[PDB]
């Protein structure tokens, strides 16, 4: 009768809690803090910054440093959870693509490091959509490092239809504080970044007409908001408020040649089977903490109707929660006792090694 | 105008009724502006119904962690906290050597004073004709001064008031009988300003957005002031906690053991409602980390609670599609509050915010005393988690 755990491994932050639970137990930075003349994780490597050189394991929703991404496992299960991860069935989450080889070196760190009794590894986008309840639908998922446009059917993603896109909240953040230096401040380092990353979360919008807001903004000062950064100083943003979300409408914002994410969405609701895009494009969820931004929804609602023929029924399911979608459909899935069948068993592992994730 | 979801069913209230609340009626505006400005549900314990004026008028600092006696509900001592606590509420009559070292030592250690307790005219008919706790005050010829008499519960206990001027001001001076004989009755006072101390506002429970759930909403335990230098880096520090820093004992008086197991987001909620009451500068009515957090909780003196919303709980439909208004199935006064009176209408209540996207956290002690224990985390899943789970379940099928 033991709780299976769920781990979702972000690019930003790690996500971890009970199956069975509606919420992550915890929630921390996906960092890995070494003196700079033994090792911290998460929230004590941010707070003790100033005396630490700090790595990022995940890259662009990939696992890049194993080592360090060790060092995050093991303060999950015995610092965060507080469990034994050798009596608990653990559940991983996984950018869409993928590498086999990650998933069978993530594989082999479970049992053989933890020596987890089972595991199962599932797509982000997927465990989103099952978290609002469905099984079909396509699902634009930006986190910290990557965005994704999943579409998926009765349970399973279309693999060739999956888009991927770099830009994520993190490049979002990197602009917001290139367009802060057009107004004569100046955000640089490490800590001012984060700085930066508040003044977005808390001030950015997607504007429904984008040039029409330009047009407002500078004619006027209504859109404008202060800030108070934390030495008191009071700063003002103007359309910077939507400029910076704007990049993911128009990623040539940041030197990118790719196409919008409204225009991934159509494309890869494109590739898709003529008989199910009815059902796609009713069934566009967004999740991820940069699909945040007041005013996403109705500009995604309009961008894709622009797209689309006239008579096709467009909705955006952008629930409150999204920012733990990915966590919350992991819960559902791992809590489903009818289940406990596509989980990889630790005897299974011992015979067949890695490969048997696939 | 029915709430139903899954197995809650919420009637709408038939013939709401006016409870008395000893928050005074600006403070309930302050914190409805506070919850919609900082998009929270802020829930606070009760205050005596007596303690509105004293409260209201400003004068007095309240009650902080390193002050466990508790204050009075009866009497002329109502709303300041009795050295001797056989005069304070019932919770502390019931374990009275406790309360009474909890009051000495706060006075021995120096965070408060043993001071004498005045009484204007104001609070003397205050008492006598709106609360009637205190009996007609009858001249008293053998001493000259003013008898009057109290109920705790079962018994009557006569206090003499003495006509004084003190700082130029007119007052009565309260004695009561210690030991057969005379003499002036003590109240736990203020280290600093000497002055009688009232009850705090303590923070019962603070629900935030699951949007906005983060680090920040991890409870930590006190540390001491070398502990927490080590832990943090002075550099990222805000001026605040520079000088905290910087200072041992501005440190101790505004962090570390004095608020309690607390988060970040309660530390930074708690200034933001000191500093939107103008309750700063010693004078502070919220001081520690809310019961939900509190291993002493006591469930029976968590209600009546006052509970604080987001506008938009007020709307039409405001707690969801068909779900109809907060108003409809709980009582809400004037300012905006919603009135709690026990746990298991908190317990709907939890379940109403929970589905609205409004975080719950669990105390276990909460559980302590109740029928069937409501506060538990699979008891509290969100409607959404469990329907979505009964979704997905039926048609992969699991
Ligand atoms: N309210 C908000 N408004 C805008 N951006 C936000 C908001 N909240 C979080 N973000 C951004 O979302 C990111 C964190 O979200 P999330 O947890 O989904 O990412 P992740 O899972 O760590 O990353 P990934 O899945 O890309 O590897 C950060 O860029 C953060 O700044
Ligand atoms: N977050 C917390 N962490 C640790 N202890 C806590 C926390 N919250 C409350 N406490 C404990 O509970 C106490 C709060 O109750 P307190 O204010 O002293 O009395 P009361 O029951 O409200 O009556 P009066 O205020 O005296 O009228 C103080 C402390 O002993
Ligand atoms: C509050 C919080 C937010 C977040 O999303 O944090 C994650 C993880 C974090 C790691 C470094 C930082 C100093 C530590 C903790 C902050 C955690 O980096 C991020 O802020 C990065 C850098 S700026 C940005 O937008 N993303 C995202
Ligand atoms: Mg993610
Ligand atoms: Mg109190
Ligand atoms: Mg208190």
């Amino acid at each position: 009768e033991t709780t299976a755990l769920v781990c979702d491994n972000g690019s930003g932050l790690v996500k971890a809690g009970f199956a069975g639970d509606d919420a992550p137990r915890a929630v921390f930075p996906s960092i890995v803090g070494r003196p700079r003349h033994d090792s911290y994780v998460g929230d004590e490597a941010q707070s003790k910054r100033g005396i630490l050189t700090l790595k990022y394991p995940i890259e662009h929703g990939i696992i890049t440093n194993w080592d360090d991404m060790e060092k995050i496992w093991h303060h999950t299960f015995y610092n965060e959870l507080r469990v034994a991860p050798e009596e608990h069935p653990t559940l991983l989450t996984e950018a869409p693509l993928n590498p086999k080889a990650n998933r069978e070196k993530m594989t082999q760190i479970m049992f053989e490091t933890f020596n987890v009794p089972a595991m199962y590894v599932a797509i982000q986008a997927v465990l989103s959509l099952y978290a609002s309840g469905r099984t079909t639908g396509i699902v634009l998922d930006s986190g910290d490092g990557v965005t994704h446009n999943v579409p998926i059917y009765e349970g399973y993603a279309l693999p060739h239809a999956i888009m991927r896109l770099d830009l994520a909240g993190r490049d979002l953040t990197d602009y917001l504080m290139k367009i802060l230096t057009e107004r004569g401040y100046s955000f640089v380092t490490t800590a001012e970044r984060e700085i930066v990353r508040d003044i977005k979360e808390k001030l950015c919008y997607v504007a429904l007409d984008f040039e029409n807001e330009m047009a407002t903004a500078a004619s006027s000062s209504s859109l404008e908001k202060s800030y108070e950064l934390p030495d008191g100083q009071v700063i003002t943003i103007g359309n910077e408020r939507f400029r910076c979300p704007e990049t993911l409408f128009q990623p040539s914002f940041i030197g990118m040649e790719s196409a919008g994410i409204h225009e991934t969405t159509y494309n890869s609701i494109m590739k898709c089977d003529i008989d199910i895009r009815k059902d796609l494009y009713a069934n566009n969820v967004m999740s991820g903490g940069t699909t945040m931004y007041p005013g996403i929804a109705d500009r995604m609602q309009k961008e894709i109707t622009a797209l689309a023929p006239s008579t096709m029924k467009i909705k955006i399911i952008a629930p409150p929660e999204r920012k733990y979608s990915v966590w919350i459909g992991g819960s559902i899935l791992a809590s489903l006792s009818t289940f406990q069948q596509m989980w990889i068993t630790k005897q299974e592992y011992d015979e067949a090694g890695p490969s048997i994730v696939h | 105008k029915t709430y139903q979801s899954r197995d809650l069913v919420l009637e709408p209230i038939q013939h709401p009724k006016s409870i008395e609340l000893g928050m005074p009626e600006v403070d309930q505006s302050v914190l409805a502006e506070v919850a919609e400005r900082e998009n929270v549900i802020i829930g606070v314990r009760p205050v005596d119904e007596k303690s509105k004026s004293l409260i209201a008028s400003k004068m007095y600092s309240s009650k902080g962690l390193f002050v466990k006696a508790k204050s009075s509900d009866w009497g002329p001592m109502s709303g300041f906290i009795p050295v001797d606590q056989s005069f304070a509420k019932a919770s502390a009559r019931r374990d009275l050597e406790k309360f009474n070292e909890y009051a000495e030592q706060s006075i021995l250690s120096g965070n408060a004073v043993s001071a004498n307790l005045y009484l204007n005219q104001v609070r003397i008919e205050e008492l006598v004709s709106k609360y009637e706790s205190l009996t007609p005050l009858e001249l008293d010829v053998d001493s000259g001064m003013y008898k009057t008499t109290a109920t705790n519960g079962d018994q009557t206990i006569p206090f003499f008031l003495n006509k004084v001027t003190v700082d130029d001001k007119e007052l009565w001076q309260v004695h009561y009988l210690r030991e057969g004989e005379l003499a002036p009755f003590k109240v736990i006072g203020d280290p600093v300003s000497k002055q009688p101390m009232t009850a705090d506002y303590d923070l019962l429970t603070v629900m935030y957005t699951y949007g906005d759930l983060g680090p920040q909403d991890k409870v930590k335990q006190p540390l001491t002031w070398e502990q927490w230098k080590e832990s943090v880096t002075y550099e990222d520090l805000s001026p605040k906690y520079k000088a905290r820093y910087d200072n041992q004992a501005l440190y101790e008086k505004q962090d570390g053991a004095s608020l309690g197991m607390v988060s970040d987001r309660l530390k930074e909620l708690k200034d933001v409602i000191n500093t939107s009451l103008g309750r700063t500068d010693g004078l502070e009515m919220v001081h520690h980390g809310a019961d939900d957090a509190n291993p002493y909780a006591v469930m029976a003196d968590n209600f009546p609670a006052t509970f604080f919303v987001p506008k938009h709980f007020f709307d039409d439909d405001g707690l969801g599609e068909g779900k109809g208004s907060i108003q409809t199935y709980f009582n809400v006064n004037e300012q905006g509050a919603v009135v709690i009176q026990n746990p298991q209408e908190f317990s709907n209540f939890q379940q109403v915010a929970i589905n609205a996207s409004y975080r719950a956290s669990l105390n276990d002690k909460w559980n302590s005393g109740l029928d069937s224990p409501l506060f538990t985390t699979k008891r509290k899943l969100s409607h959404d988690y469990l329907d979505a789970r009964d979704e997905v379940a039926k048609k992969l099928g699991l």
